[PDB]
DNA sequence: AAACGCGGGGGACAGCGCGTACGTGCGTTTAAGCGGTGCTAGAGCTGTCTACGACCAATTGAGCGGCCTCGGCACCGGGATTCTCCA
DNA sequence: TGGAGAATCCCGGTGCCGAGGCCGCTCAATTGGTCGTAGACAGCTCTAGCACCGCTTAAACGCACGTACGCGCTGTCCCCCGCGTTTT
């Protein structure tokens, strides 16, 4: 990450260096077009973080969840899905805890 | 039940059935002292742990 | 797979000496290490003496010399006597 | 642009620990 | 013939033919004078008694019938000649003797 | 009556109880990661005995404790109860390390 | 921060200043200077390395990949830190 | 049959066959691979080359074309890895190196 | 040399100052460590195998002890130099 | 900042015993054949180190601060050595 970009800022080469990531920018206008919500699973502590960059890069709102957090925010984020008026379509979910 | 789905079972223990009391176990140990010394004698219908 | 150790022997000297005190296997392991430790210390010192005077029969005289040399104070003179003691029990037997 | 060298040969050195 | 162990001849627990076997094994001399293993197993049992003594002492001083390496530390390091002879031997889970520097004590 | 002490006071019971007890005083995952880091630095990829990890730790923290006594010996010898690094380096010097 | 974690310190510094305080209290320090927590750490790692390099040297002469507490016995005895309860 | 030493075979001066005779007669192991005598006598020749350099160096620095033990002191102890290697090894009549303490000397 | 003194002046020492530091308390997390997985790796156990220097026979010149110097360096005479203590 | 003097370094003349080589004369060091055996090395297995995260939570860390002690500064007196002594 440092040898590619030492500035580690929001860059266009975040989603153009990988193969899932270029196609993910192909669907993100279309996911915003289709209006159907998408649940995506990731590995812990690293793949979600760079996905937090990319969904913020195309400016699609998103939630998150993990294992070393507290349980207070767990049930509240369940309640935020049950409201249908969510402007966020995609969000981030875990396999081992979630 | 698992820690991921605790309150949803308890919310369904509220809406789908009344008169069944529920005892939870979560978080820091300070809040448990109020419950598990009050219901130390075990006046409940369900412990949801 | 019966492999000769000193755990029941340190147990033997334990219940010979402190039968009121059982052992942890950690202290047992410390002593089982220590047994072969000084078993190598004094006998390497004894082979050092067996090369000091170029000898090939290390007897209890030579272990007496090693006990004389290495051990401080009573630790010599007791192991002088005790190291002779069962020697006098085995040279009899 | 396109999908796509200096980052590879540096990775050829840096990841060789 | 049978393993009729040579410690019983010496009144010992440490089989003196295992000791004679070890002395023939350890390259100490060509002939192992057969009292050298008895000298060895005899000094061995003397020191086994020496240390099992103070070990049970310190263990029951800590009101435990199980001799632990902490008890081994507090019995061995209290000795002049032992810890003088074993200044460089460390006991895992032996720890420290309880003692503070004098001027660091508050007044 | 509150018990705010001045800089100096609370330490000594620990100086009792540590020496009254028999254990190590270190976070073990930063210690076992230290073992794996340092042992990797000589030759990487070891399978790692944690027995080796504690077998190093026992000789470690004992030697650590052992140096601080001569450190304060140089400190109080130089009429100080606040220890200095020059006490440590002189202590390692007369100990032969420095 | 939340975008990329970057939350590591070290393993020698992963030993905490309260851990150095703990050992300093077991070692007899009343008022630790701030420089002690790192001058301690330096000589700690200095002590650490010399054992394990020769322990790996054993491991290679004994043709292994698992550096053992047996190698810690093999080294610390020879490096003058002979320890009872590990061999 | 033909008495011919291994020192020319390895490019040394020290008798590597005396090393092998002492190696079999040192009982370090039963099979004594004769390359282990050469690995010994090689480091012998290499470190004798390492030390005679320094010894004659300190000698000629003392205007001497014979190594005296004072020159051995100035050879070994001024080397940091020799003194680190020979922290408890001494040269008789090597004497002492000139060094006054700092606040003892005037400033 | 030792050995016995002996001014002698500043070095130890006391001691006072001063100010800050370093713990201390306590607020704030936080990574510690625990479980808990999932697995697999080299450890471990066997499985034969041969080569390897053992060992000893023969030999032989190595190399070093006893036998030949003469010369590197010490000793000393004399002087140049160079550090130190009172102007 | 400077000369007087006491210590040092250096340089010229002497000579010597030790450093080094000389002269046999082995004896040890080698070569020459084993010699099974030691470890050489194939297979097997299984385990035991392996990260990893769920999560806690108390330990570490975050900071207010309070003063203690460590040094800032002094005078001393003392005390130990220097100059002179001789004897031992």
């Amino acid at each position: 990450e440092d040898q590619i970009n030492p500035t580690r800022e929001t860059n266009d080469d975040i989603w153009r260096v990988a193969g899932k990531f270029e196609l993910l920018d192909r669907i993100l206008p279309k996911l915003k077009a289709t209006g159907h919500r998408v649940l995506i699973f990731f590995q812990m502590t690293q793949i979600m973080d760079i996905m937090e960059d990319f969904l913020r890069y195309i400016n699609i709102k998103y939630l998150r969840l993990d294992g070393h957090t507290k349980s207070d925010e767990r049930s509240e984020l369940l309640r935020l899905f049950n409201a249908p008026d969510s402007e966020y379509l995609c969000f981030i979910l875990s396999t081992r805890a979630g | 039940v698992p820690l991921s789905t605790l309150s949803n079972w308890s919310s369904e223990f509220a809406k789908w059935a009344p008169t069944l009391r529920t005892i939870s176990f979560k978080g820091s140990p300070n809040e448990r002292k109020a419950k598990q010394a009050k219901i130390r004698a075990g006046e409940f219908d369900v412990v949801l742990t | 797979t019966r492999k000769e150790s000193y755990a029941i022997y340190v147990y033997k000297v334990l219940k010979q000496v402190h039968p009121d005190t059982g052992i942890s296997s950690k202290a047992m392991s410390i002593m089982n290490s220590f047994v072969n430790d000084v078993f190598e210390r004094i006998a390497g010192e004894a082979s050092r003496l067996a090369h000091y005077n170029k000898r090939s029969t290390i007897t209890s005289r030579e272990i007496q010399t090693a006990v004389r040399l290495l051990l401080p104070g009573e630790l010599a003179k007791h192991a002088v006597s005790e190291g002779t003691k069962a020697v006098t029990k085995y040279t009899s037997a | 642009k396109s999908r796509l060298r200096e980052e590879s040969e540096s990775a050829a050195v840096y990841n060789g620990r | 013939a049978k393993a009729k162990t040579r410690s019983s001849r010496a009144g010992l627990q440490f089989p003196v033919g295992r000791v004679h076997r070890l002395l023939r094994k350890g390259n100490y001399a060509e002939r192992v004078g057969a009292g050298a293993p008895v000298y060895l197993a005899a000094v061995l049992e003397y020191l086994t008694a020496e240390i099992l003594e103070l070990a049970g002492n310190a263990a029951r001083d800590n009101k435990k019938t199980r001799i632990i390496p902490r008890h081994l530390q507090l019995a061995v390091r209290n000795d002049e000649e032992l810890n003088k002879l074993l200044g460089r031997v460390t006991i895992a889970q032996g720890g420290v003797l309880p003692n503070i520097q004098s001027v660091l004590l508050p007044k | 009556k509150p018990h705010r002490y001045r800089p100096g006071t609370v330490a000594l019971r620990e100086i009792r109880r540590y020496q009254k007890s028999t254990e190590l005083l270190i976070r073990k995952l930063p210690f076992q990661r230290l073992v794996r880091e340092i042992a990797q630095d000589f030759k990487t990829d070891l399978r790692f005995q944690s027995s080796a990890v504690m077998a190093l730790q026992e000789a470690s923290e004992a030697y650590l404790v052992g140096l601080f006594e001569d450190t304060n010996l140089c400190a109080i010898h130089a009429k100080r109860v606040t220890i200095m690094p020059k006490d440590i380096q002189l202590a390692r010097r007369i100990r032969g390390e420095r | 921060a939340k975008r990329h974690r970057k939350v590591l310190r070290d393993n020698i510094q992963g030993i905490t200043k309260p851990a150095i305080r703990r050992l300093a209290r077991r070692g007899g320090v009343k008022r630790i200077s701030g420089l002690i927590y790192e001058e301690t750490r330096g000589v700690l790692k200095v002590f650490l390395e010399n054992v394990i390099r020769d322990a790996v040297t054993y491991t290679e002469h004994a043709k292994r990949k698992t550096v053992t507490a047996m190698d810690v016995v093999y080294a610390l005895k020879r490096q003058g830190r002979t320890l009872y309860g590990f061999g």
